[PDB]
RNA sequence: AAAAAAAAAAAA
């Protein structure tokens, strides 16, 4: 019996590695990359 | 709010069957009837 | 004659020390350090 | 954990574990201590692990803060707020923590730290940090004598010149001294010491409820109700307590 | 003469305060090593130690190695810890059951891992009349403690041994069949009727009163 | 009170069930 | 509360950290009996 | 089920002492002469 | 193989 069968989701992380073909800068500090680590980092 | 916690584990409870598999989640619960302690099965069977 | 509501109790509740002040007593967040907790009533039988 | 790893490494509600089992120990000789656990096969009864348990770093940074918002707070010019704040702290982390906390390195140089920097604090309140000034007796003295009655974590010398007292009786002054010639000094006693450690509670809580269950059961066959009589020896005993 | 005995307490006290002082049990035995002692003390030290580990609550690991520490050093200590072995089995009834655990733990601590020898095990005499329930109880606390650290196994394959026979004439009985039944369900009432195996009465045909 | 009794002794298998975890299995 | 027997025997004993104080200034014969307020008539005055 | 914590029924140095204790309970869980490997994973549910 | 003033107590 294959054991991931019965799982009702799959396949859902596909597409999640491709963060980083190119680094971005954006010009708008509160949406830049920067910012929302600090804000997951300290906010909890 | 004061059921907050309530809310969450049944939330939780959902995402978790979600994480196992509705069978692997009854194999670890246990029967209704006769529920699992935590961590154990009823048999070596089941649990391999 | 009218009885009226009844109501509920609450569940249950070298001597000294300096003080730690009439404006930083708070609360009184200071109790008992060595065991934690109100003391805890007992019965004798179960 | 595989054929040529045999750690088994998690971190869980403050302990990070490292599982070891008594099958690939390449030390013969166990140096078995209150942290360690013996993990015990109930198919067998046999202790075949040991579970290496230490406080994670987010934990020790954890009571680090908790000491710096002690610090920070309103009330911490007073003396017997910020010792009784200190206090709290202090009890809340080990009697968590115990035998995890014994043996994590880190965590005893932080509360070393902390209670430096409490006592730091206190003799900033009298605007002095003279080591001569302040004896282990100023801090560590219970509140019932006028003391602050902070409680250690850490290893604090008294000395024996902090030791001697003097009398004026109606033939005159005698000066009386305890330790009579004695070169060792007593040291101000360890918080970790008067707690029981986690492990030694569980087997004692499994001990003394079976031993409860076999009571209940033998009471209610001669149809006896229980009472506090015939538990004493099990009386704050047991997770939960009798 | 000294009545008030302040050298005594004065020791007494200072051991103490050492002990419970320290974190590491790694660190009690060296602070302990470092006390200055006038030439002999060390029964004091043992007797301090072992009422040490009689006060707690619960045994811990803490008093076990620090009196394993005390006998893995030069031999005088093991002798020492040795006849306190033997003069605590001989005054086991001054002391209450969960203090007799302690104990009981702390010495099968220090028998587990050859701290002490497993030749003072013949202070044991399983008689009617030299062992009391309290002997009993600490008896069996001992041994499981034993099991518990050693395991099955083990006890099987040391006690069995050729060379401690000798030495273990006082529990592995062979002269007195009544001796020998007594043994056999004494251990089988404590859930080690497993080494009861070399007891053998069947084959005592010289007290066959029964055909 | 009867009802008083049985929410006692309801507490009571609680904590016995609360200590026995594992060990009844 | 073995703590706080054990840290009175640790300092010595209770003459010795009474030596450490101004005990003998107050006049009292004798330590058993003595017991502190927490606060004073004109600080709890000036509470609120 | 029994795998929600925080159950009313231990404190969390409880949790990781069972955790253990199931860990070391399992059928042949120490046996790794056939290939066989245990594996661990310790995460959180992001932003839930 | 052994570390010890100011804020802050207000212009006939």
């Amino acid at each position: 019996r294959r054991w991931d069968e019965d799982v009702v989701f799959k396949n859902q992380a596909r597409g999640t590695e491709d963060k980083g073909k190119r680094k971005e800068f954006v010009n708008d500090l509160l949406r830049s990359d920067f910012h929302k680590r600090f804000m997951s980092k300290y906010v909890r | 709010l004061q059921f907050s916690a309530f809310v969450f584990q049944y939330y939780g409870l959902i995402l978790d069957l979600l994480i196992l598999g509705p069978q692997r989640a009854a194999e670890i619960a246990g029967p209704p009837q006769s529920p699992n302690d935590f961590l154990q099965f009823q048999d070596r069977d089941t649990e391999t | 004659g009218y009885a009226g509501e009844t109501g509920l109790t609450p569940l249950s509740k070298p001597r000294g020390s300096i003080g730690v002040g009439i404006l930083n007593d708070t609360g009184s967040d200071d109790e008992d350090p060595y065991e934690l907790g109100p003391k805890i009533s007992y019965n004798r039988v179960i | 954990y595989s054929k040529d790893n045999p750690n088994l490494l998690f971190s869980m509600c403050g302990f990070e574990v490292r599982i070891l089992p008594k099958c690939r120990n390449q030390n013969d000789e166990f140096p078995v201590k209150d942290s360690v656990w013996s993990l015990v096969d109930n198919s067998t009864k046999e202790r075949t692990a040991h579970a290496f348990l230490q406080v994670t770093e987010e934990d020790i940074q954890k009571f680090n803060n908790r000491i710096r918002q002690i610090l920070m707070s309103s009330g911490s010019t007073t003396f017997t707020k910020i010792a009784n704040k200190w206090n709290t702290a202090l009890i809340a982390l080990f009697t968590y923590y115990r035998e995890a906390a014994v043996s994590t390195v880190n965590l005893l140089d932080t509360i070393v730290k902390c209670e430096t920097k409490i006592q730091t604090r206190v003799k900033i309140g009298l605007n002095s940090k003279m080591p001569s000034r302040f004896p282990p007796a100023v801090f560590y003295t219970p509140k019932e004598l006028g003391g602050l009655g902070m409680l250690s974590g850490s290893h604090i010398l008294i000395p024996a010149s902090d030791k001697r007292w003097c009398k004026q009786t109606d033939v005159g002054i005698t000066h009386f001294r305890a330790g009579m010639s004695h070169d060792e000094e007593t040291l101000i006693p360890n918080i970790a010491r008067y707690i029981i450690p986690w492990e030694a509670e569980f087997i004692d809580s499994q001990r003394v409820w079976t031993e409860y269950s076999q009571k209940r059961l033998e009471a209610q066959q001669q149809n006896r109700r229980l009472t506090l009589e015939d538990l004493e020896d099990s009386w704050d005993r047991g997770l939960p307590r009798i | 003469r000294d009545q008030t005995n302040a050298d005594l307490v004065n020791l007494r006290r200072t051991i103490y305060l050492t002990i419970q002082s320290s974190a590491d049990p790694e660190e009690a035995a060296h602070k302990l090593m470092k006390l200055k002692l006038p030439p002999g003390q060390e029964p004091e030290l043992v007797s301090m130690i072992i009422e040490s580990c009689a006060q707690e609550k619960v045994y811990s690991k803490f008093m076990g190695l620090l009196g394993e520490k005390f006998a893995r050093l030069n031999r005088m200590w093991m002798e020492l810890y040795e006849e306190a072995f033997t003069k605590y089995y001989n005054t086991i009834h001054r002391y209450e059951t969960n203090k007799l655990r302690n104990i009981a733990r702390f010495f099968g601590h220090l028998l587990s891992y050859d701290a002490i020898g497993w030749h003072v095990l013949s202070v044991i005499q399983l008689t009617e009349e030299e062992t009391t329930a309290a002997s009993r109880i600490f008896i069996r606390f001992l041994f499981e403690d034993i099991q518990e650290n050693l395991g099955t196994a083990k006890l099987k394959a040391r006690l069995g041994d050729e060379a401690l026979q000798p030495y273990l004439e006082g529990i592995f009985r062979h002269d007195t069949r009544r001796n020998v039944t007594f043994a056999i369900n004494y251990f089988t009432a404590i859930k080690m009727g497993y080494l009861t195996d070399e007891m053998h009465p069947g084959r005592h045909h010289g007290r066959g009163l029964g055909p | 009170d009867d009802s008083e009794a049985e929410e006692r002794a309801a507490y009571e298998e609680a904590q016995v069930r609360a200590a026995m975890d594992g060990l009844r299995g | 509360n073995a703590y706080r027997t054990d840290v009175i025997q640790a300092l010595g004993g209770v003459e010795t950290i009474l030596e450490h104080t101004l005990f003998k200034a107050t006049g009292f014969p004798s330590w058993e009996g003595l017991f502190w307020e927490k606060s004073s008539g004109f600080e709890a005055s000036m509470q609120f | 089920p029994n795998w929600v914590k925080p159950s009313d029924s231990e404190v969390p140095p409880l949790l990781v002492y069972k955790w253990c204790q199931g860990i070391n309970n399992l059928d042949k869980v120490w046996d790794t002469s056939n290939g066989e490997c245990n594996v661990i994973i310790e995460t959180q549910l992001s932003k839930v």
